[PDB]
Formats: C-alpha cells, sequence, structure tokens
DNA sequence: GGGTATTCGCCGTAGCCCAACCATATGG
DNA sequence: CCATATGGTTGGGCTACGGCGAATACCC
C-alpha cells in the first residue's frame, strides 16, 4: 500500500517477493535437484 | 617485524618512519645551522613539511 | 631400461628455497666446511 | 657502541636494556659484516616463471599466480613514476605516486599488514603474497616438505 | 465504470469513488486501476490532473556484395588535377599515399572498402574531395554522412571553397537545412542537379534518391550509431562507399574490418603537434588552485568537466567558495542556444575564465588558450571523447597541461583503460593501437563466415 | 543447517528428520566445549 | 629509581544517465 | 508560418576466549 503520508496518494500494488521452496509432503526439501535436509536446533531459552 | 630495524637503531617508530617514508614529516639531515623556531635544530628530528 | 636408480643430488626442493629466497634479494652462503659456494646449477642459469 | 656501553654502566636498567638490544642489533651487524645500507631496496629482484606459473586451465581460466598480477601492478607503477619523473610534474603527484610505489612494494612483499589486504578488485580473498608463499601451513616449510602424496602406493581395506 | 483521459499515469479508468483511510480521516478518492493495473486512488481534490475520455539478410547481403565487384572509376587525368590545382598547401605524404593507393582502389571495379584515420592537419577533407572529384569526374554522385549537423556544415564550406570555380555540386541537407530547400535538394539529388550531399541523421531519413551514387563519405561512424551502419547498408544497394570512421564500431565488427577492410591508416604527427602535460591522479582542491593559478598566469582558459547528475551550478558555487577570482559559468546543456554562443563569446572576451563545460560535444571547439583541462569522472566514459578532450585542448607551443582526477581505484579495467589512455603520448598510432586494446577488453566466427558466403555465390 | 538429504533406508531418513542438534550459527563452538554440553542431565529423562 | 604482579589487550583461534540525432506540439 | 518545447531513436559509457605481554599502577 503506497499511502502518501501528507498527499493520500493511495496506490495498492501486489509485489512477487521471491520464490519460496516448499517443504514436500514427506516433508523433504528438493534443492537444485538434490534433497535437503534441516536438523532441529536447540539453544538456550531467552529470559531472565 | 617489531622491533623496526630503522626504529631500533635510528630510534624512532612506525609513525614516524610512516611520516618520512610515507611522506607526513620531514626528519633533518644536517642542521645547517638553523634554529627549530627558538629550540635548534638537531640531526634526526621530525618536522612537518609546510613548517620545513 | 631394468636398472637400479641413480642417487638424487643437491635437493632441487633445496634449490627452489635458494631461488626464493634471492627472490628475497638475500645472501645465503651455502657452503662446504671449507668455504666454497657449491652452486648447485654448476653453472646452469649462473652468469 | 661505545655510548651504549656507557649506558650499560648507567644504572637505567631499563635504558640498560634498551641499548643492550640496540647493542645486539649493532653487534650482530659488525660480526656479520653486512652493510645496514642494504637494507633500502633498488634492485627488485625477477622471479623466474616456473617458479610462478601462469599455466591455464581448459576452460580459459589459469594458475593465476598473485604475484604475476603484482608485478604488473609493481611494473605500471615503476613506469608511472618513470614518465612522471621524465616530464617535470609538480611535486605533489610525484610524492603521491612516490607514496602509492611504496605502497605497491609494501602489498607485494606482504599484503595487508600496512593498511587493507589490497585483494584482486570484484574478489576479497588477499592476493596471496610471497611470504604466504613461504610462511603458514600451505607456505613452503609445512606444505612443500613436510606432507605431500605418493605415487607407486595403494590402499585397501584389511 | 468511466474510461480516463488521465495525464501523468497514462491510460486511466474512472470506477467509482473510494472513501477511504486517511489514519483517522476519510478523504474520497477515486476507484481508478490503470496499466498494468496501476491502482492509484488519487485525492479528488485533484480533479484537474485527470480528462475524461535478424540481420543475416543484410550479411549474405554485404557477402553477395562482396561476391560483385561492380564498376570501376578510372583516374581521370583532369578531374583529380583539376582539384588538384586548387589546394594551395602541402599534404601529409602518408595521406598523399594513402590517397593515391584508394583512387587506385576507385580503378579497382570492386566496392571500395577504405578507412582511414586522417583526423587534424593540411585539410582532411582534401582525400574525399579529390577522389569526389573522380566520382563526379564521371558524373556520379558523393553522399556524405557525418555525426553532427556543426561539422557537415564545416565540411561543405570547405567544399564549398574547394569547388567555388568547380561545378561540383555540394548541398547540405539536415535539421537546419530550411524544408523547401530540403525537398529541393533532394529532388535535386535526385535529379543529378546536386553532386555532393551533406547532412546527419535526416540524409538516412529523408527518402533520397540518387542519379548514380558513386560516393558515401561515412566518418567517425562510431557515434554515427551501429544502427544508423544498418541503415547505411540498407542505403548500400551494391556502391562503393568512403569511411573516415578513425573512431570505430566496438569490435561488434572492427575485428571483422581486419581481413575484408583495408586498414590503410596514417602515421606520424607533426612534432609541433605537442602533447599536452598529462596527470592522472585523485582529486585534490589545492592542485586545482595551482593549475587555475597557471592558467591565469598565462592568463589562459580553463576548462573542468562535470557528467554527474549532480548541479553543476551548487558545485561552481562551491568552486566561487574556493575561488572567488575566476568567471565561471555553466554549459550544461538542455539550453536556448543563446546562452551557448553567449558563453562562446563570453570566453573569447574572456572575463568569465573557467570553462565548466559538461559533454565533447559541448568542448567541440578547440579554443587557443585553453591549456589546461580538468577530469574528474573519467572512469565513466569512453576513450574516443578522451583523446577528443585532448586534441581540444591547447594551442600549438602552448605547453598544456592535462589534469585527471580519480580517487576511486575500484574499476579495474577502466582502471588499466585510463592507464592506456595517459601513457599515450600524441598521434603516433596509439589511436589504432589504444582503440586495439580497448575493444579487445571490449567485446573479450570465420567458419560460418565463409561457408555461408559459397551459399552466396551460389545465389 | 542446510544439511544433505540421506536415504540409506527409510529409518535413516526417518532418524535424520528427528534428529536434533545443539550447534549452528548461535550454537556453540568445540573450542570451549566442556561437558555440560556433553553430559545429560536428569531432566533429560523421557525427554531425550 | 628497582622491582611487582596486573589487568586487560592483542594476537591467535546488476543499474540508469546522459550524448547526438529524428519527428510532434505549440504562440507570437 | 515559424519557434520553442515534447518526446522518440539509438550510442556509448558506466554502476568471544586464553597465553603472553604490555602498559600500570604500584611496594622501599
Amino acid at each position: 500500500q503506497l499511502i502518501h503520508k501528507d498527499t493520500g496518494l493511495i496506490k495498492e500494488d501486489e509485489v512477487f517477493l521471491g520464490h519460496i521452496p516448499l517443504m514436500t509432503e514427506d516433508g523433504s526439501f528438493i534443492i537444485n535437484g538434490a534433497d535437503r535436509v534441516i536438523v532441529s536446533q536447540i539453544h538456550r531459552s531467552p529470559g531472565v | 617485524d617489531v622491533p623496526s630495524k630503522i626504529g631500533t637503531l635510528l630510534d624512532l617508530s612506525a609513525t614516524e618512519l610512516e611520516q618520512v617514508l610515507y611522506f607526513s614529516k620531514y626528519i633533518v639531515l644536517d642542521p645547517k645551522g638553523a634554529i627549530l623556531n627558538g629550540v635548534p635544530v638537531e640531526k634526526r628530528q621530525l618536522l612537518t613539511d609546510e613548517e620545513y | 631400461k631394468g636398472e637400479d636408480v641413480p642417487e638424487p643430488s643437491v635437493p632441487e626442493s633445496f634449490r627452489v628455497l635458494v631461488k626464493e629466497l634471492q627472490a628475497l634479494a638475500l645472501d645465503v652462503q651455502t657452503l662446504d666446511e671449507k668455504d666454497n659456494p657449491v652452486d648447485i646449477f654448476e653453472g646452469l642459469a649462473s652468469k | 657502541e661505545k655510548e651504549l656501553l656507557e649506558e650499560m654502566k648507567h644504572p637505567s636498567r631499563a635504558r640498560r636494556a634498551k641499548a643492550r638490544k640496540r647493542l645486539e642489533v649493532v653487534r650482530a651487524f659488525l660480526d656479520s659484516g653486512n652493510r645496514p645500507e642494504w637494507m633500502i631496496l633498488e634492485a627488485v629482484p625477477v622471479l623466474p616463471p616456473d617458479l610462478r606459473p601462469m599455466v591455464q586451465v581448459d576452460g580459459g581460466r589459469f594458475a593465476t599466480s598473485d604475484l604475476n598480477d603484482l608485478y604488473r601492478r609493481l611494473i605500471n607503477r615503476n613506469n608511472r613514476l618513470k614518465k612522471l619523473l621524465a616530464q617535470g610534474a609538480p611535486e605533489i603527484i610525484i610524492r603521491n605516486e612516490k607514496r602509492m610505489l611504496q605502497e605497491a612494494v609494501d602489498a607485494l612483499l606482504d599484503n595487508g599488514r600496512r593498511g587493507a589486504p589490497v585483494t584482486n578488485p570484484g574478489s576479497d580473498r588477499p592476493l596471496r603474497s610471497l611470504t604466504d608463499i613461504l610462511s603458514g601451513k600451505q607456505g613452503r616449510f609445512r606444505q612443500n616438505l613436510l606432507g605431500k602424496r605418493v605415487d607407486y602406493s595403494g590402499r585397501s581395506v584389511i | 465504470g468511466d474510461y480516463l483521459i488521465h495525464p501523468e499515469h497514462g491510460v486511466g479508468q474512472y470506477l467509482g469513488l473510494e472513501t477511504r483511510e486517511v489514519l483517522g480521516v476519510k478523504r474520497d478518492y477515486l476507484v481508478l486501476r490503470y496499466k498494468g493495473e496501476g491502482k492509484l486512488y488519487l485525492p479528488v481534490e485533484q480533479l484537474p490532473l485527470l480528462k475524461r475520455h535478424l540481420a543475416g539478410r543484410l550479411l549474405v547481403l554485404q557477402a553477395k556484395r562482396k561476391a560483385t565487384p561492380g564498376r570501376a572509376f578510372p583516374p581521370l587525368p583532369e578531374w583529380d588535377p583539376l582539384v588538384e590545382k586548387g589546394f594551395p598547401y602541402e599534404l601529409t605524404p602518408d595521406q598523399k599515399r594513402a590517397l593515391e593507393e584508394v583512387l587506385r582502389d576507385l580503378e579497382s571495379p570492386h566496392p571500395m572498402d577504405r578507412l582511414v584515420s586522417g583526423d587534424v592537419g593540411f585539410g582532411k577533407t582534401e582525400v574525399a574531395l579529390r577522389a569526389a572529384h573522380r566520382v563526379v569526374g564521371h558524373g556520379a554522385q558523393v553522399a556524405f554522412l557525418v555525426p553532427t549537423t556543426l561539422l557537415a556544415e564545416q565540411h561543405g564550406k570547405t567544399f564549398r571553397e574547394r569547388f567555388q570555380g568547380l561545378p561540383v555540386r555540394v548541398a547540405v541537407l539536415s535539421r537546419f537545412t530550411p524544408p523547401k530547400e530540403e525537398e529541393a535538394i533532394l529532388k535535386g539529388l535526385a535529379e543529378g542537379t546536386v553532386d555532393i550531399v551533406i547532412g546527419t541523421h535526416r540524409l538516412l531519413q529523408e527518402d533520397v534518391r540518387f542519379r548514380d551514387l558513386g560516393l558515401l563519405i561515412v566518418d567517425e561512424e562510431h557515434r554515427f550509431g551501429v544502427a544508423q551502419k544498418e541503415r547505411i547498408r540498407e542505403l548500400k544497394a551494391e556502391v562503393d562507399t568512403l569511411y573516415l570512421s578513425a573512431t570505430p564500431i566496438p569490435r561488434t565488427l572492427y575485428s571483422a574490418l581486419v581481413g575484408l577492410k583495408d586498414l590503410s591508416s596514417i602515421q606520424t604527427p607533426p612534432p609541433g603537434r605537442k602533447p599536452i602535460k598529462t596527470f592522472l591522479a585523485p582529486f585534490d582542491p589545492l592542485l586545482v588552485r595551482e593549475a587555475i593559478l597557471f592558467e591565469l598566469e598565462r592568463g589562459g582558459k580553463v576548462f573542468y568537466v562535470h557528467d554527474r547528475v549532480a548541479s553543476i551550478e551548487a558545485r561552481r558555487r562551491f568552486l566561487e567558495s574556493l575561488v572567488p577570482e575566476a568567471r565561471i559559468g555553466v554549459v550544461h546543456g538542455q539550453m536556448p542556444e543563446s546562452l551557448i554562443e553567449e558563453t562562446m563569446l563570453l570566453f573569447a572576451e574572456g572575463a568569465y575564465d573557467v570553462l565548466l563545460a559538461t559533454t565533447i560535444i559541448e568542448a567541440g571547439l578547440d579554443v587557443p588558450e585553453a591549456n589546461t583541462i580538468l577530469i574528474e569522472r573519467a572512469d565513466r566514459l569512453g576513450l574516443a571523447t578522451l583523446y577528443q578532450l585532448r586534441g581540444r585542448v591547447g594551442r600549438r607551443e602552448e605547453e598544456a597541461y592535462a589534469y585527471l582526477f580519480h580517487p576511486p581505484r575500484l574499476t579495474e579495467a577502466a582502471e588499466k583503460r585510463l592507464a592506456a589512455i595517459a601513457d599515450l603520448s600524441d598521434l603516433g598510432s596509439g589511436h589504432l593501437l589504444a582503440e586495439r586494446d580497448m575493444e579487445i577488453r571490449g567485446v573479450g566466427s570465420l567458419e560460418v563466415y565463409t561457408e555461408l558466403l559459397e551459399e552466396a555465390i551460389r545465389k | 543447517l542446510s544439511q544433505f538429504k540421506d536415504e540409506t533406508n527409510p529409518l535413516s531418513s526417518l532418524r535424520h528428520k528427528r534428529r536434533i542438534s545443539a550447534l549452528g550459527p548461535g550454537g556453540l563452538t568445540r573450542e570451549r566445549a566442556g561437558f555440560d554440553v556433553r553430559d545429560v542431565h536428569r531432566t533429560h529423562y523421557g525427554r531425550i
């Protein structure tokens, strides 16, 4: 949404914003034909 | 390398050779009977180029 | 040809050390025990 | 060295140590018989091209030895200074170019000790110095003299 | 639900009204979708801003033009003497050797395919003049192209000067030619009452006819245009053409000019056409102070160029803050040309001192007293302009000084390009070889060349 | 974590999916790695 | 000043932007 | 009727820890 603060120029504009890889039905990731996998990370939680 | 050989023998630092080698300060090679503005000139003493 | 190998003389690795040392423009006094500078090339590439 | 010995007779142990270090240097130059005037460089060597092999890969690209393009930079520096001295230029350009030539020597000997490592433009890994050819694991000592591959060998399981 | 003649964003569609949310304010807007759904909902208060509604053809053609020689122009031992006596001046023996060499190629029936880097000296139209009087020696016409109207003017001037008492009909046709006289010249070269036609893009655009298209003088074709080269090829139905393109195409055809096009340049610049003191450098304003001090010591004139979109004027105001002494203008174009010639006569009157020009086209004169030149964006340029600047600074025997300002050293191809600019002293083929190196860097097939050349013979 | 997907068997793929880790950009290093990042706390019981 | 740890530091560990040129639009 | 302003066409060119150390103040 182009919303000019002083003008009020209202231009709605959808934009193409990249090609997002999709997790497959089993859950994998074909990347460049090849198959990736992501191992989930643990770390210390935030807080006090 | 630490120390610098020029800074070893001619008793200076990397900044001083930075000034004389890469042209930021003059160093006097002959005092020529001059004066370093009240204090006299003495060989191996740094000096800015405009003041030179 | 079916013989034993020859025996390598002054090392060519050590030669390329001498070459890069002179590329840093340094003297190496490679010598015998009696101070003969044995040019390992024996005059191959030395004037 | 006499007054350095006088400082050795002077009780200031700190200045004793400093004059002692400088005395070690000057004593080493004395027994060495070296001329300390040789520490200023004029006669730049030339590396033989088998030692700096710019041999070409299949796809046009090369075994780009970084010191060769550094040598090119130095040649342009030298000839720029030569033509600048050959015309009676104003001194500021002369001084700037002499300084830049000094930078060229400084980066060629070892890039990135004074200032940043000037890489190839369009790249950020540096130009592998002659010291880098010498020093380091991939440097001459550790790489080329301590670990290698071998012909007439085999490998299987037991 | 209505179309719109919308001024400032093209096609508009009034699709009703939109009462939309300014953050607290319900202003009214118009439902407007544009070209590619330009979904602007402008405030309705701006009511007046809205009203309610490939080359292989020419390759095989020029290959056949290679495969078909055509007519010869025999040497005509009165026609070239008739013009040749009229030149009261020495010619370069290199250029004279090239002159009678390409005249011998005119005597060949083959299509004359010559390039010569004859740039500045003892009349550089002179070879074209005597070749043209051979061409009209058989009455054939002389097409003459040009990069710009001013050079066309100057060359047709020199043709008129050469042909005062010689009936070789020259005529200029471009933008500045009056329209009745434009089609008069079009009809006349169409009638053969004109022998030499002169001008820029209009000649390629204006529908021309040739009684006998004998000569086609092209010159510095890189700025004339590569598609304009193809329009020349359209106007090249098997004719014989002259190329003084000293500054050539950037090796999209210039390496192909090696081999088939006759590379007949002249060398040996006049020792007395001496170089200018080149100083490639970074920028520093104190060196500028020194240089302009030298130029006011000689009382000369100053060249400094600005090519960036940034304000020529506030830059000039910064200069005047540094240098309140001189009097500087702004020769950014997009101006009425009265201002242009007024600046010309202001640097003739010379109380104006620093020519803040902005193009080598805007530096298209060599003022004699302009004996310094200051360039800061030569990285973002091209070499022909560079030594045209070099050829536009300094009168002879006045040792001018070229100052070139480049603090960024981060454009390695352009860096060594400026290096191989500033190494060159003067026109000792560094024109040629510097262009050679440049276009080697610029672009960087005989198999399909002679292959389809054979089937062109089969045609 | 952009790891090569392994498919030596279905169990290999499954265990590779169910693998979890403690390293990564923002994980830890092997240099200062002690035993607290190596031993098993009592709170891992029935948990890991 | 001679000597004391000290305390923390350093080193090591892929975008226009104009330049000619042309026709297109317009008020005295 | 001409002019000056519009814009269109290429042209051509480029963009956080550890060991030692080094000031760091400090005892008599």
